């Protein structure tokens, strides 16, 4: 609510305050690092305005890297597995997904979830990306 | 004011700096655990939907002095008892106490056959809410996999039934994601309120609950008392006067 | 340093006054024991033991002195001034080979020498054996005092020659008829042994409550030694007989039932193992075992245990023996660990009222609660079967954090025999652990 807070205060303001790509990476990030009650409610509004504001906003690296490792900790994974496929695009790939093994790896989770949920051919698909 | 009363200088702080008696508190030490009423008879019960079990169940199971099967899980038990058993086993009173002595028998008495609130908090104790969300869902897919039934009443409990699988992992949802326990809805502690905001109409609600608990004690503390008629019969009662002074519309 | 001077000067030489008997060897020196204080009850001898399980200085008369190892030998020769105060006639102990070895035993009178068997597996290989031999080389009076020695052990040869070699040798052995003391027929059973030996003086017949062979070298070993004292042959077989139940040592409790109960003090995996394979050959129709571990200690045999009671045994009962300052089902998952099986996936099957059988098609029923854990096996027995219990034996208390309960196995077994007739009467089907009760299901 601190970061989303200052999110409002610049997402309605004027044309040099509007957000743009690195604005809304903090944000998910905030919400996706909480140590609270459930916020994947809000990331998907948050991405819904990122979405919306296509003419504007084009997502990065880092974006994606959120938006699977939020997508995987909360279980929902076939949401997880599109963002992965647009991580792919980019060179970095799976070592910003990484992020040394810290907050506990969600590259890892990725992996694990689709083990679990059965999804083969797509965990042979992210072994390609590594 | 009497030494460890309602209004108790040394409980609540000075009478006459004393301006702490508007917020200093006291609790009361329950021998037995009482549930919240506004979990348990203000229908939908949040006890209810999370045990899974039906409210009657429950009623009878702190009211009707029922008794109930497997109260916990995690902790091993040798008996074919499955639920809640609206008679009392008749091997249960003189055959099994006497086989495991009466010593040995009460440390698992309460891991097979276990009566009251005390049922209903251990059960919540040891609910795996991780697996409460698994099968529930799960038995929601399938109910709605079959689809329309042809009759309108049962298409009518099917959406009920529906309804309270996503009430329930939606309920077991937040529980892991907060720290409040399910147990607390069960509690072993009272608060008492502050003397200043009850004056001398609750005061003797507080004395009401005060003393059918005092004289539970007696029932329990005394060497070898009688057991089920009397141990029930102020059980129910201090649960009663918990019920009254929480909600007394309900 | 070594000292005792005055041990022996306070006491005025004590041991030397009385008869001391000493026993060796690595298994069935307190079963012995017992057999040879009872051979010197039965012959009007005052009697004066020191084993392990108990220290009984007279008759049937207990004390408590400090049982922690082996006592101070200052300190040991005190209560045999204190025995031969009182009048006691006759000694005898376990001969622990870390009590002579440490010196503890140095003005210690010795008279009669026993060495039941060695085999090592409680170090040292051949040093051991020599340290063993102390005992005999104690042995200097080549006229007077005796000797007994079992042959089946090949090193009793060995043993044999420590010592004054013109000391008279009794010999007691199943094997080699050219023994002074052979079985010439034995018959086990699940209540009761039955031998006869052919002693020298002539053909002796015994039948007492020990079971299996392996206490079979005690009986050998205490006819023996009346032969040694020459003791009469009618006097040896009261005194054989009236020893029925040494404390922990595979003791048999037996109310009056159909299938016998067996307490025993085996916790080590090769103590376990060579009980359970000693039972088997009683002939039972089946075996149930209740085995526990000691808390945040030896935590490297948990997983053993369990893997040989499931093998031998048709029906374990993994129980918390001495849970300490450790959880007791964190001790009962290390014992699963052996099968494979977790704490978790045990209780999943409870839910479901059923316990799949192992892979051999064998039994296991795990509880943490002690008391309603061996009165439980005790019920699951039907006629033919057998039950052991194991990790106890004498010790009658149960460690829970910090707190000694005073918990004794045999008291258990016999009340749970007692009232079992009562459950079966009343319609509970204790025959697997999900007990069927009349309203169930």
């Amino acid at each position: 609510e601190v970061a989303y807070a200052t999110f409002e205060n610049m997402e309605y303001g004027e044309d040099f305050m509007k957000p743009d790509t690195e604005t809304y990476n903090w944000v998910i990030q905030a919400y996706t690092r909480a140590d609270s009650y459930d916020r994947v409610q809000d990331v998907a509004e948050l991405l819904g305005m990122m979405v919306e504001d296509y003419k504007r906003v084009q997502p990065n690296v880092k974006t994606h890297a959120l938006l699977v490792e939020c997508f995987t900790k909360y279980c929902v994974v076939k949401e997880a597995i599109r963002h992965f496929r647009a991580l792919k695009n980019f060179e970095g790939g799976t070592k910003v997904l990484h992020n040394a093994g810290n907050f506990e790896d969600p590259l890892s989770l990725y992996l694990r979830a689709l083990c679990r949920e059965g999804r083969i051919v797509e965990l042979i698909d992210a072994l390609d990306a590594m | 004011p009497e030494k460890d009363g309602l209004f108790c200088e040394r409980i609540f702080g000075p009478i006459k700096d004393s301006r702490i008696r508007r917020y200093q508190m006291g609790y009361i030490k329950l021998t037995c655990p009482v549930t919240h009423v506004w979990y348990l008879k203000r229908l939908p019960s949040y006890i209810a939907n999370l045990l899974d079990k039906p409210l009657k169940e429950l009623e009878g199971l702190v009211y009707c002095d029922f008794s109930f099967a497997r109260p916990i899980t995690k902790k091993p038990t040798f008996l074919r008892l499955r639920g809640s058993f609206e008679y009392e086993i008749q091997s249960w009173k003189y055959s099994i106490p006497l086989f495991f002595t009466t010593q040995g028998f009460e440390i698992f008495r309460n891991r097979e056959i276990s009566t009251g609130a005390g049922a209903i908090r251990e059960q919540l104790a040891d609910l795996d809410l991780r697996i409460i969300i698994e099968n529930s869902l799960v038995e929601w897919k399938q109910l709605g996999e079959e689809g329309p039934t042809g009759n309108e009443w049962e298409d009518r409990k099917i959406v009920r039934r529906k309804d309270f699988l996503v009430r329930r992992m939606e309920l077991a949802k937040h529980f892991i994601r907060t720290n409040i326990e399910p147990e607390w809805m069960v509690l072993c502690l009272l608060p008492v309120l502050p003397p200043e905001l009850r004056p001398i109409d609750i005061n003797e609600l507080y004395r009401r609950v005060i003393y059918r608990n005092n004289t539970l004690t007696d029932l329990l503390t005394t060497s070898r008392s009688t057991p089920g008629e009397l141990v029930m019969c102020q059980e129910k009662l201090v649960q009663e006067a918990v019920d009254t002074l929480l909600d007394n519309g309900i | 340093a070594v000292l005792a001077a005055l041990a022996s000067s306070f006491y005025r030489h004590p041991s030397k006054n009385m008869a001391v008997i000493g026993v060796t060897g690595t298994n069935g020196k307190t079963t012995t024991t017992y057999l040879i204080k009872s051979l010197y009850e039965a012959m009007g001898v005052r009697t004066g033991m020191f084993s392990t399980v108990s220290c009984y200085v007279h008759g049937d008369n207990k004390m408590d002195s400090p049982t922690t190892t082996s006592p101070d030998a200052v300190l040991v020769q005190s209560m045999m001034a204190k025995m031969l105060h009182n009048g006691t006639e006759a000694l005898v102990m376990e001969a622990s080979p870390q009590e002579l070895a440490s010196g503890k035993c140095d003005e210690v009178d010795f008279d009669i020498a026993v060495f039941t068997n060695l085999t090592r597996e409680d170090g040292t290989d051949e040093e051991y054996r020599d340290a063993e031999a102390k005992l005999f080389a104690r042995m200097v009076d080549p006229e007077r005092h005796r000797k007994v020695v079992n042959i089946d052990d090949p090193n009793a040869a060995f043993f044999v020659q420590q010592g004054n070699p013109d000391v008279p040798v009794v010999t007691f052995a199943m094997e080699n008829t050219k023994a002074d003391v052979h079985p010439l027929k034995f018959e086990l059973s699940l209540f009761e042994t039955q031998v006869l030996v052919n002693t020298p003086q002539g053909i002796l017949e015994i039948s007492s409550g020990l079971l299996g062979r392996h206490n079979i070298y005690n009986i050998l070993a205490a006819v023996a030694v009346g032969i040694a004292v020459g003791a009469p042959l009618e006097d040896i077989v009261r005194g054989v007989e009236e020893v029925d139940a040494v404390p922990g040592r595979c003791e048999l409790i037996d109310e009056e039932q159909a299938f016998g109960v067996i307490v025993d003090h085996a916790n080590t995996p090769d103590g376990l193992s060579r009980l359970l394979d000693s039972v088997r050959e009683l002939k039972p129709r089946r075996i149930i075992t209740v085995i526990g571990c000691a808390g945040e200690n030896e935590r490297g045999k948990r997983p053993v245990m369990t893997k040989i009671a499931t093998e031998k045994s048709d029906v374990t009962m993994l129980t918390s023996d001495n849970p300490g300052n450790e959880d007791p089902l964190d001790i009962l998952d290390d014992m699963l660990s052996g099968i494979g099986w977790t704490m978790q996936e045990y209780l999943k099957h409870g839910e479901h009222d059923y316990y799949p059988p192992l892979s051999n098609g064998h039994r296991l029923f795990l509880h943490d609660v002690r008391r309603v854990a061996v009165r439980c096996a005790v019920a699951m027995g039907e006629e033919g079967d057998m039950v052991v219990v194991a990790g106890k034996g004498h010790e009658s208390y149960q460690l829970e954090g910090d707190k000694k309960e005073f918990y004794d196995d045999r008291e258990e077994c016999r009340e749970a025999l007692q009232y079992v007739d009562e459950l079966h009467q009343a319609g509970i089907d204790t025959s697997e652990f999900p007990w069927r009760l009349p309203e169930s299901h």
